[PDB]
RNA sequence: CGCGACCUCAGAUCAGACGUGGCGACCCGCUGAAUUUAAGCAUAUUAGUCAGCGGAGGAAAAGAAACUAACCAGGAUUCCCUCAGUAACGGCGAGUGAACAGGGAAGAGCCCAGCGCCGAAUCCCCGCCCCGCGGCGGGGCGCGGGAAAUGUGGCGUACGGA
RNA sequence: GGCUAAAUACCGGCACGAGACCGAUAGUCAACAAGUACCGUAAGGGAAAGUUGAAAAGAACUUUGAAGAGAGAGUUCAAG
RNA sequence: GAGGUCCGUAGCGGUCCUGACGUGCGAAUCGGUCGUCCGACCUGGGUAUAGGGGCGAAAGACUAAUCGAACCAUCUAGUA
RNA sequence: UGAAGCCUAGGGCGCGGGCCCGGGUGGAGCCGCCGCAGGUGCAGAUCUUGGUGGUAGUAGCAAAUAUUCAAACGAGAACUUUGAAGGCCGAAGUGGAGAAGGGUUCCAUGUGAACAGCAGUUGAACAUGGGUCAGUCGGUCCUGAGAGAUGGGCGAGCGCCGUUCCGAAGGGACGGGCGAUGGCCUCCGUUGCCCUCAGCCGAUCGAAAGGGAGUCGGGUUCAGAUCCCCGAAUCCGGAGUG
RNA sequence: UCCGGCGGCGUCCGGUGAGCUCUCGCUGGCCCUUGAAAAUCCGGGGGAGAGGGUGUAAAUCUCGCGCCGGGCCGUACCCA
RNA sequence: CGACUCUUAGCGGUGGAUCACUCGGCUCGUGCGUCGAUGAAGAACGCAGCUAGCUGCGAGAAUUAAUGUGAAUUGCAGGUUGAUCAUCGACACUUCGAACGCACUUGCGGCCCCGGGUUCCUCCCGGGGCUACGCCUGUCUGAGCGUCGCU
């Protein structure tokens, strides 16, 4: 909604920042088990709660 | 009209996020939290849900003060003094 | 500029005046969807924004 | 160069503040370089500048509160921050004197009948 | 009318303190079922148990007989073995059910009120001086202020006491 | 009317030591970014997921193809 | 120019074809045909009523696809 | 100088449960005998979990009239874009804009592994970067249906009832007096004390559709405009010396 | 080219309507239905008081200009 | 002959059983046995040169000081008088939360004091410190046709 509140806007800001993929240089560490970000979220599939 | 066409009228929400536990369980007309009972002073907690007790308890969060208390108890709560200067 | 969410327009203009010794006409602020507070600071006409930008180092 | 907290203890608060201000100015310039796109050298030095900020502020705070404790050393009523922060139960606990002082009746009993040290032949 | 005590009762962002909430394996106090068994079921059983509420500690609770006994008598509390699946309870059905004595672990006893006698002999706080200080205490000084006779302190408590 | 250690209890907590226990459909739901992803208005419900090699030495280079993808070549004891 | 008045749009509803579909577009939809359409009218938001309780122009109807007693966890690995 | 495991038209033993050799693959442990212990032998339980078939390249990809030509880019065009032609929506719209809800889907650049039930040079897909500016639009203020503290009562208890009901429920004020202060101690102000005056209907919450002063025109972006720039206004509050 | 570039010209004169939509106003009907509160602002009645002694006038002005300020949050897009 | 179908074997796929591993569980035992208005548990948001999650930390924000240790961290960069690790007693510790100025939009305040405005003349701006409920001891100011005494 265009008529947001401040708490909700901060919440959306944090998850918008979280929704980025993984940097490539981490895939090259010594003890690395991570191959892709499994906590991704698409705006149409998963509806974020709220 | 019992199902699919009545699912379309769901457009205003009955719960929001609350200030104690941050879960989306704060009923807006009751003005209480269904998970912690926010307006009440005491935490909502029951013995018929061991899982609910485990989901948020003392060992779950950050232990910001309590782990320091542990580390200080291992030495007896020293204060005032500092190790011998070099 | 971009600032933290706690700053007032008065606080922002006072800070700009102290750090960059420039007079300020007005300030417009908006909280960006990333989270910070973008502030558009319009100067007094007798200063030059391009000159001040070169002085600061952004260009 | 390498600002370290051992040659900063003997200084005076006014040049401490001036040095802090200079370090803050340098940090602001470094952040400007970061956002505009700069050298890996500056991008690395921003951490050093931040830690210099941290240790200068630490020295200031430590000296200030140390002088403040020296000031409040003798007085009976002192701020809660300067009071000892042990656990709440230990602050509620009886103090060393009154946990030791005893009644006249049973101290008289103790002095009249002290516990003896004896042994019994096999 | 006014003034002054006292008694009751208010108001303070008055000076200095204290409680709230969390965890909750163990503990203390209330509240408290129904599945189930009885080859049905209603008393009984499940069970003073689950769920619910309150309150702590490093343990808690209990504890120094208004006791057990009937002996040639034992002697605070708590725990273990036994007493004992016993005396007893029970549509005397299903089922439930202790205690004393005996042997060990541990071992520790004490204080008031009241009756009385000592010139309130008692306690708290403020200010000042010296000392100590991260458990705010020691000494001294205040024709300093209060509490207290509608009872503070010393002696003294059933083993008697003055 | 009141106080009182010891012997006693301890599936939570801070550290520890051990086992005729289990061995990734087992053992805690969770050996892994697990009370995580995810579903529900909510109270709550709740996973799947371990192994290259001694060492990345993780396949330079030529070649066909838009590329995936192949043919040679090469590393390794082994690319079976 | 009156009327819980008539025909008839939007809206509100849901007769008949017992039409379409019936591993559907769909865990109740589609077409034509229909009822009413100034009133006991239709509708958003706010607000109150909670489970042996609510609310019901009353069909045991509705109470989050669940109702002749909702849903969640527990007693519970309930009894056969 | 090759253990476990696995495969085998190889050789055998045992009535049988089973077992021993040979070959191959594999790369780090394993077995016989005497006793001991058990979460100890599967074909079934509309058994549990995981995987794979026939069905089968089958059903199906049929609601709402409709497409054709040329060119461009491109490795590649029934589906992209440009132009032309023919149609539809038909102002109770397939148009232009908001509320709830969604939360970056908005804009640009690039890609064609996966997804968009054919394909794609396209995309609400993926990867990089950008983007929301207010005294005069709304919230904030008011109270409505209602919700909710304190006094009080009840309650084993968490707490509940109750909203003017069993309260000493006001911390304000013109002025007058006293006391001090600053400013050319003028006159006022800050105050400190006293005199005098004083019903509130009950703290507080409750509407982005109710109540509620005051902003409009032109231009500007890729994506923002009663918000930015220009030009015209206007409201509220304040102001010793006015 | 990088242009709120430079220029000319023009932006005209009339009539109609039970027309449609919006709005302002008057009047009537209907009710055993009478169709919100509060913040806020204003006017009036009263006359406690104040101002100066004829001036360089005083108190006082809802008159005309002049001076300063207006913080916090929302604002992209979709709306089928 | 051939196609198609059936069986067996070799090789190749799909699939991930078995075997061997194991920084994980479960069970028993030992010692200790410590939260909070000096603001807990929990939650929210932020902090890395390149950083999503996990971990750590709090505007001094993948940490400061001090002590011990003694030459690294490392995926890529960068530049011994003490790098890095550990210990941890100094210092610091955002917003909610018993949560405390009133409400919970982050809105509206009041009081005292500083620095701008001012040149105290008030406004306006920034900063700092207070402003919750109950309850105890004492203090001050009070009330009563409550009990009295002097007038
Ligand atoms: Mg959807
Ligand atoms: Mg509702
Ligand atoms: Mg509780
Ligand atoms: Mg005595
Ligand atoms: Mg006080
Ligand atoms: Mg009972
Ligand atoms: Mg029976
Ligand atoms: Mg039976
Ligand atoms: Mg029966
Ligand atoms: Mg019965
Ligand atoms: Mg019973
Ligand atoms: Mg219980
Ligand atoms: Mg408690
Ligand atoms: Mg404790
Ligand atoms: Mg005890
Ligand atoms: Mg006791
Ligand atoms: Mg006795
Ligand atoms: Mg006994
Ligand atoms: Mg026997
Ligand atoms: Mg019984
Ligand atoms: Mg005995
Ligand atoms: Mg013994
Ligand atoms: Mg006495
Ligand atoms: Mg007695
Ligand atoms: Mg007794
Ligand atoms: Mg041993
Ligand atoms: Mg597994
Ligand atoms: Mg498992
Ligand atoms: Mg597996
Ligand atoms: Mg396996
Ligand atoms: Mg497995
Ligand atoms: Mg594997
Ligand atoms: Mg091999
Ligand atoms: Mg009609
Ligand atoms: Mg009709
Ligand atoms: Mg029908
Ligand atoms: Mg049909
Ligand atoms: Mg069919
Ligand atoms: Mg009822
Ligand atoms: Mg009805
Ligand atoms: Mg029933
Ligand atoms: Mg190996
Ligand atoms: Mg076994
Ligand atoms: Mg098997
Ligand atoms: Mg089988
Ligand atoms: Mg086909
Ligand atoms: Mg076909
Ligand atoms: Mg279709
Ligand atoms: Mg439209
Ligand atoms: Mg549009
Ligand atoms: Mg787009
Ligand atoms: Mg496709
Ligand atoms: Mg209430
Ligand atoms: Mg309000
Ligand atoms: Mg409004
Ligand atoms: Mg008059
Ligand atoms: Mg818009
Ligand atoms: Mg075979
Ligand atoms: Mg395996
Ligand atoms: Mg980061
Ligand atoms: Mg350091
Ligand atoms: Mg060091
Ligand atoms: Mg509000
Ligand atoms: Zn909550």
């Amino acid at each position: 909604s265009s008529h947001k509140t401040f708490r909700i806007k901060r919440f959306l800001a944090k998850k918008q920042k979280q929704n980025r993929p993984i940097p490539q240089w981490i895939w090259m560490k010594t003890g690395n088990k991570i191959r892709y970000n499994s906590k991704r979220r698409h705006w149409r599939r998963t509806k974020l709660g709220l | 009209t019992k199902g699919t066409s009545s699912f379309g009228k769901r457009r205003n929400k009955t719960h929001t996020l609350c200030r104690r536990c941050g879960s989306k369980a704060y009923h807006l007309q009751k003005s209480t939290c269904g998970k912690c009972g926010y307006p009440a002073k005491r935490k909502r907690k029951y013995n018929w849900s061991a899982k609910a007790k485990r989901r948020n308890t003392t060992g779950t969060g950050r232990m910001r003060h309590l782990k320091i208390v542990y580390r200080r108890f291992r030495h007896g709560f020293r204060e005032g003094t500092t190790p011998k200067p070099k | 500029f971009i600032v933290d969410v706690k700053a007032n327009k008065h606080q922002i203009k006072q800070a700009v005046k102290k750090l960059y010794d420039i007079d300020v006409a007005k300030v417009n602020t908006l909280i960006r969807p990333d989270g910070e507070k973008k502030a558009y600071v319009r100067l007094a006409p007798d200063y030059d924004a391009l000159d001040v930008a070169n002085k600061i180092g952004i260009i | 160069a390498k600002i370290k907290a051992r040659d900063l203890r003997g200084k005076k608060k006014e040049e401490l503040l001036k040095q802090l201000d200079d370090l803050k100015v340098e940090l602001s310039q470094l952040r400007v370089a970061k956002v505009t796109g700069g050298a890996a050298s500056k991008l690395s030095k921003i951490r050093v500048v931040r830690k210099s900020i941290a240790r200068v502020l630490t020295v200031i705070n430590q000296t200030q509160k140390e002088n403040l404790r020296k000031f409040y050393k003798g007085k009976k009523y002192k701020p809660l921050d300067l009071r000892p922060k042990k656990t709440r139960a230990m602050r509620r606990r009886l103090n060393k004197h009154e946990e030791s002082l005893k009644t006249k009746k049973q101290q008289r009993k103790e002095r009249l009948y002290p516990l003896r040290k004896y042994a019994v032949k096999a």
